[PDB]
């Protein structure tokens, strides 16, 4: 049961640890791409009141 | 966006309302004008006696 457990655990952990770090990639991710969405989308809407 | 958005069409209904008043203004005048040129036109009793 020890041997039970190191193993479950460390399994769902190995794969939840999976999980949340590809999610900080992409919620690192989504800052800078919406501060790029800003620049752009700021642009464009500026040059698009004149 | 919409501040910036928000202000234009804002300036632009604002100078577009006086722009609405003149018209709806110049119409109304030319209208009593008109309107004091008839009333004169005939006898200010003549309206009377045809009422």
């Amino acid at each position: 049961a020890m041997s039970m457990a190191v193993e479950s655990t460390g399994n769902a952990k190995a794969e939840a640890e999976s999980r949340a770090e590809a999610a900080r990639i992409e919620g690192e991710g989504s800052v800078l791409q919406a501060k790029l969405k800003a620049q752009a989308l700021a642009i464009e809407t500026e040059a698009e009141l004149e | 966006r919409v501040k910036k958005v928000r202000e234009m069409e804002l300036i632009y209904a604002r100078a577009q309302l006086e722009l609405e008043v003149s018209k709806a203004q110049q119409l109304a005048n030319v209208e009593a004008k008109k309107f004091k040129e008839m009333t004169e036109a005939l006898g200010p009793g003549t309206i009377r006696d045809l009422a």
